[PDB]
């Protein structure tokens, strides 16, 4: 029942700015926690960026700490991830998922219990 | 020291270095008993103001609320040095209760988000 | 895993006793040393709480009791007290040639009263009702000298029942039931929280409840138990009844003064015929009444029984009579016409009423009012909202006037407001852990 | 907003978001006098309470004593989504003192142990 | 425990252990209500004290005023193993107030000094 | 003994026993009481 | 010791005709006058 779906641009040059933009449903988008992974196309699995259920609270890999940010619009169900420099290691498939976090009063998480399609970033 | 309220004269900047002198008076049958338990009322009032905003052991509580300009667009000389804190108090009046309200939420998004945080292990 | 947490301003709370405050928007009760209201009163509704009410063992009816007795107290303080009043009296019937029910009453008594001077008197004339005046063995003396001094009433004070609000101190909040057919006990699910009730105005009545506030659907019958016939059944109305009465005498009142700045008001005489004071319900309204509470009643007692309506029981005019205050004035109602009926399985009753000047309130012994005369004709429209009820001790059930407890009056306004102390502090397990 | 209690039937989560109205509504002859130094003592004494635990400025007060389960042995989902804070409270009432007693004893080994650490050139 | 003031003869090493008894202690007709009230004021104005030296969520509250050694010429040992806190009341009574004066000037500095390191971006 | 100076002789001495002693004390006689009514609700009582 | 602080640039709106505090004297006076007279000899007896 639970689906992602991440849309936005597959190509830019060095020192762009592109935004990936992942809309969920099937689940209350407000009660979870979100975040990005990416995945060289020769490379395994690389968390990029956690964001918590409200939005307050941002978390990034220190290779895109200056350069990404992750924001999320609730009424919409949409979570956004807006990069800047976009230097060519950042060349990659990216996927959003559920999970990561707990807003303290729920159960932990600490996992990616749910996983989108992804889309793939070409520098 | 200028006394209590010796101050309200002096320019924002200059009164605010005596902010402990009004604070020490603000404490210091029927009508004495009547008068004193409102003093009271009157100081928890604030204090509770102050705790909710979090700012409950401070005399001076910087805070995250960004000024919003339409509240007053004078720049920091023309407040802080030519003003009293009278006239400032009568120019802020209309906006006290939209600056109060924003103050009470930008805390309570502080400790639900110290609450997160302190949850990571 | 799991550390505590503290939390402050957690929305619960617990059943409490405190200290009301009375807020409103000359008159007996002080509205000078109450608060004024908030004109525009917040109710919040409760949308998933449902919370236990008592109105048997809630403490704001007896804090009001308390209020009521205190504010008349404090009314007739500052007055005239009426200590040369206690003499002997010479009186004859004021008109011997009356053949109507009022035949008896109002005797024009005599007496060597006191004046301004220490050392001069006076012959004053006036007219006491015949239960004002007890014979000496012609001599008489006024009722109340058996037992306690007379302080008289201000004329300048008005006895009109003006809604009084309670109010809650901050901390603690009040509860509303909202619930159309609560029976005054029992789980509620329709509760909000207001900090202060509505007005309640403070209408002095036996037998029957006059205006205060009717229920919303149907007639609601409550009582502490049912089974036991000694409690009162507290029934409140649908519908109001429109009663009609007045003291149809045009009484001419004359004042003396009795002391330095100590005046004296009498009736001193009545100008044309004189007749008897009395109240109207309609007929047609009553039975309607009557009916819905029938019906009520059988749903507690059983069907295809019997249920009788008669007139009360021996005891005090006050309990035995429907008392209550008209203009300032005091009126006793027989009420048998409206109880005397039996139910098994325009045309409007006429009750008389009683005048009595010397009133005992409260049920207390030692303190006595003395209500002046009223110039004029007296007329009151007032609703019946609903009746005191109590029950013979069997296939049929009887049931009489009752009253004389003021506090089941206010038990039947207060039934829908519980006080309750907020407990603003809690503690519940988080993953939240302080850092060290 | 609700307003005052009006997440008295949410749930403990969703009521968490509420915790300043009820806080302003704590503060805002004889007999009223004693009604309103009522209401202050009650405050004051919660107040007192939470600064002996260290949770003199917050709402929310995070610490360091742990769970016992005895207390009650409801997950995280059970009590913050499924449960009132009125529900709450009568099942933990029996345990509400022992929990209080250890708050104390925690702060107070807290101010402890921060008086050594500050006292380490 | 040894109750309430149990510790006045203990030495203050010792007497520093039961700050919470005191503390729950000093908040727990006409005469009533007026000693009722005076409470606290006395409470609040110790309160109120603390917040103005930047200690109102802390029994022991160490501060940045330095001892002039005039005010006591006791060691550490001397003061905290071998006295009361009624002797050193005594002892120490005479400087009470200049201490409490340089208190309050040391929070304010500190509170500016904190206002300014917050407005460097 | 308590004394305020003890050699003052204007001052009370306050003697504090350590076993107390018992002191029997009647009023013997039968006294029957007549009440009279004095004013409206005011009773006056005395030896009759 | 009684303390006056002078506020070197503070210009105020003074009314003496909506000065709440001549209502509280003249309250007070009038109490303590009616305080004063109460606990004296009422002549009633004196109205001859
Ligand atoms: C403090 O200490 C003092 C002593 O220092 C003490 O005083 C004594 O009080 C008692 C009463 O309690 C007195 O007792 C009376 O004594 C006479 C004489 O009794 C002697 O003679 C008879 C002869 O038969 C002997 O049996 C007896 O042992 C003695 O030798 C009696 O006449 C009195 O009796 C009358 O009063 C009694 C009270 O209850 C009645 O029961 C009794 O029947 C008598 O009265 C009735 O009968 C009479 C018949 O004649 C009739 O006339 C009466 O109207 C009535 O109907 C009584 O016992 C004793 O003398 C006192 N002693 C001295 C030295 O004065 C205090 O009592 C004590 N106080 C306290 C508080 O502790
Ligand atoms: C239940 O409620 C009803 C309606 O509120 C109430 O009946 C009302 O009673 C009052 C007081 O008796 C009536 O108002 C009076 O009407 C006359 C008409 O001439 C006026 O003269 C009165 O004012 C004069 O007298 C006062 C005496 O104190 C003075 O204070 C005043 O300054 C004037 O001199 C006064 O307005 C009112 O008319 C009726 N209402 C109706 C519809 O008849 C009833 O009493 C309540 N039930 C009970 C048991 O009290
Ligand atoms: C009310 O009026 C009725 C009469 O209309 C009185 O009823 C009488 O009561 C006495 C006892 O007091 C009985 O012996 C009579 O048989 C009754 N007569 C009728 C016709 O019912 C009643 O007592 C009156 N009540 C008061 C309090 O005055
Ligand atoms: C009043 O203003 C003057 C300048 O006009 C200034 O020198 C003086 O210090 C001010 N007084 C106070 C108390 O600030
Ligand atoms: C400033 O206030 C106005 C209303 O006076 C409001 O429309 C505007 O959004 C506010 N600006 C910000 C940045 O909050
Ligand atoms: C506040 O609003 C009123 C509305 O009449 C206006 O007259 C007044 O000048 C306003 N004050 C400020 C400081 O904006
Ligand atoms: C007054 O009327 C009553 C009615 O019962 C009668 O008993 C009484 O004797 C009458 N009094 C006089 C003085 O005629
Ligand atoms: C008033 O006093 C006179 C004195 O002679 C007496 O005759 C008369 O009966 C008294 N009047 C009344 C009404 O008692
Ligand atoms: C006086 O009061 C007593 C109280 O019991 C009562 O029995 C008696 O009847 C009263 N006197 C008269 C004349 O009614
Ligand atoms: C009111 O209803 C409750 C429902 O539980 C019942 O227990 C109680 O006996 C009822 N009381 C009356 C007087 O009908
Ligand atoms: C009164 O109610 C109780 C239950 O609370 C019941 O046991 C008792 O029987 C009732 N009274 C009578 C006289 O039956
Ligand atoms: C009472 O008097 C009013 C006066 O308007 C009238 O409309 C009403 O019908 C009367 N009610 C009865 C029961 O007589
Ligand atoms: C009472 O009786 C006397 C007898 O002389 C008479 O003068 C007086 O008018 C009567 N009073 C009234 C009010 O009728
Ligand atoms: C009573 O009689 C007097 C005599 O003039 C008259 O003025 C007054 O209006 C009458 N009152 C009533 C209510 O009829
Ligand atoms: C009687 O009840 C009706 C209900 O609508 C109300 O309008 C009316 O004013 C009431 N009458 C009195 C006298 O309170
Ligand atoms: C009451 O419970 C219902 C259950 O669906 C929920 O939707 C509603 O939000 C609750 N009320 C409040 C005030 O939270
Ligand atoms: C938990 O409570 C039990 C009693 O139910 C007690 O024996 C145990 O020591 C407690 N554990 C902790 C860690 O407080
Ligand atoms: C608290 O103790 C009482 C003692 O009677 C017991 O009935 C109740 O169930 C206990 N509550 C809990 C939640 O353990
Ligand atoms: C009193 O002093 C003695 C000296 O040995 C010590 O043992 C004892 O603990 C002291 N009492 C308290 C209450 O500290
Ligand atoms: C200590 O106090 C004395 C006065 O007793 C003063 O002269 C001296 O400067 C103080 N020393 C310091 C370091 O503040
Ligand atoms: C405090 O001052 C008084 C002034 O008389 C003096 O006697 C006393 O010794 C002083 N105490 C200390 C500890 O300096
Ligand atoms: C009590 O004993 C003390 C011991 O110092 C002595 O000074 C005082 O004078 C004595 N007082 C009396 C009244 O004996
Ligand atoms: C009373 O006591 C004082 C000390 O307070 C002492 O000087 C005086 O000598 C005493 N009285 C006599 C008569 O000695
Ligand atoms: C007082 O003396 C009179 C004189 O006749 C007598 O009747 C009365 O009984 C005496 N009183 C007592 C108490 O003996």
């Amino acid at each position: 029942e639970v689906q992602l779906v991440e849309t936005g641009g597959g190509l830019v040059q060095p020192g762009g700015s592109l935004k990936l933009s992942c809309r969920a449903s099937g689940y209350t988008f407000s009660s979870f926690a979100m975040s990005w992974v990416r995945q060289a196309p020769g490379k395994g699995l690389e968390w990029v960026s956690l964001i918590n259920d409200r939005g307050g609270l941002t978390f990034y890999v220190d290779s895109v700490k200056g350069r990404f940010t992750i924001s999320r619009d609730n009424s919409k169900n949409t979570l956004s991830l807006q990069m800047h420099s976009l230097r060519d290691g950042d060349t990659a498939v990216y996927y959003c998922a559920t999970g990561g976090m707990s807003s303290a009063l729920q159960s932990s998480k600490y996992y990616f219990d749910f996983w989108g399609q992804g889309a793939l970033v070409t520098v | 020291s200028l006394g209590f309220l010796g101050a309200a004269g002096s320019t924002m900047g200059a009164a605010s270095m005596t902010l402990t002198v009004q604070a020490r008076n603000l404490l210091s049958g029927i009508k004495q008993l009547q008068a004193r338990v409102l003093a009271v009322e009157h100081y928890l009032r604030d204090q509770q103001l102050l705790g909710i905003w979090g700012c409950s052991g401070k005399l001076i509580c910087c805070t995250n609320v960004p000024w919003n300009s339409s509240w007053s667009n004078r720049n920091l000389s023309e407040i802080w040095d030519n003003m009293t804190w009278l006239q400032w108090d009568k120019e802020i009046s209309n906006y006290t209760q939209i600056i109060y309200g924003l103050l009470e939420e930008s805390q309570n998004q502080q400790e639900k988000n110290e609450q997160d945080l302190l949850a990571l292990d | 895993n799991l550390w505590v947490t503290v939390y402050y301003g957690v929305p619960v709370w617990k059943d409490a006793e405190t200290t009301l405050f009375c807020a409103s928007d000359h008159n007996v009760w002080a509205t000078h040393a109450c608060v004024p209201t908030d004109p525009n009163p917040q109710e919040i509704h409760l949308e998933n709480v449902t919370e236990e009410f008592n109105m048997w063992k809630n403490n704001m009816v007896e804090q009001m009791h308390e209020d009521i007795i205190s504010l008349w107290d404090q009314s007739l303080k500052p007055c005239v007290k009426l200590t040369p009043l206690c003499v002997t009296l010479q009186c004859t019937n004021y008109t011997e040639k009356l053949r109507s029910m009022m035949k008896g009453e109002l005797k024009n008594c005599s007496f060597n009263m006191t004046t301004e001077l220490r050392d001069k008197k006076q012959k004053v004339y006036s007219l006491f009702y015949r239960l004002d005046v007890v014979q000496i063995n012609k001599e008489y003396r006024l009722i109340n000298c058996n037992t306690s001094a007379i302080t008289q009433a201000c004329p300048k004070v008005s006895f009109e029942p003006i809604p009084i609000h309670y109010c809650a101190p901050a901390g603690f909040a009040i509860l509303k039931c909202k619930d159309k057919k609560f029976n005054g006990t029992g789980p509620c699910p329709s509760v909000s929280t207001v900090q202060c009730t509505h007005g309640i105005k403070p209408v002095v009545s036996t037998q029957l409840l006059l205006n205060g506030s009717l229920a919303e659907e149907e007639v609601i019958i409550r009582s502490e138990n049912i089974t036991n016939n000694a409690k009162n059944i507290l029934v409140q109305l649908n519908t109001p009844v429109q009663i009609n009465c007045t003291r149809p005498n045009n009484n001419t009142v004359k004042s003396i003064r009795i002391g330095p700045g100590q005046a004296f008001y009498y009736t001193g005489d009545i100008i044309g015929h004189i007749r008897q004071a009395h109240c109207n319900v309609s007929k047609a309204t009553w039975n309607e009444t009557l009916g819905k509470v029938v019906k009520q009643l059988r749903k507690h007692f059983g069907n295809n029984t019997i249920i009788r309506f008669a007139q009360s029981s021996g005891g005090d005019l006050e309990v035995t009579t429907h008392s209550f205050n008209c203009g300032g004035e005091f009126f006793y109602c027989n009420t048998s016409g409206l109880f005397n009926s039996t139910w098994i399985s325009n045309d409007s009753i006429t009750l008389p009423c009683r005048i009595k000047q010397i009133i005992n309130m409260w049920q207390r012994i030692g303190q006595a009012m003395y209500a002046p005369p009223i110039q004029g004709v007296i007329r009151c429209v007032s609703n019946i909202t609903g009746l005191i009820l109590t029950r013979d001790g069997s296939t049929t059930e009887t049931f009489r006037p009752g009253g004389g407890d003021m506090r089941d009056n206010w038990r039947s306004e207060l039934y829908k407001y519980k006080v309750v102390k907020i407990e603003p502090l809690g503690v519940a397990p988080t993953r939240c852990k302080r850092r060290v």
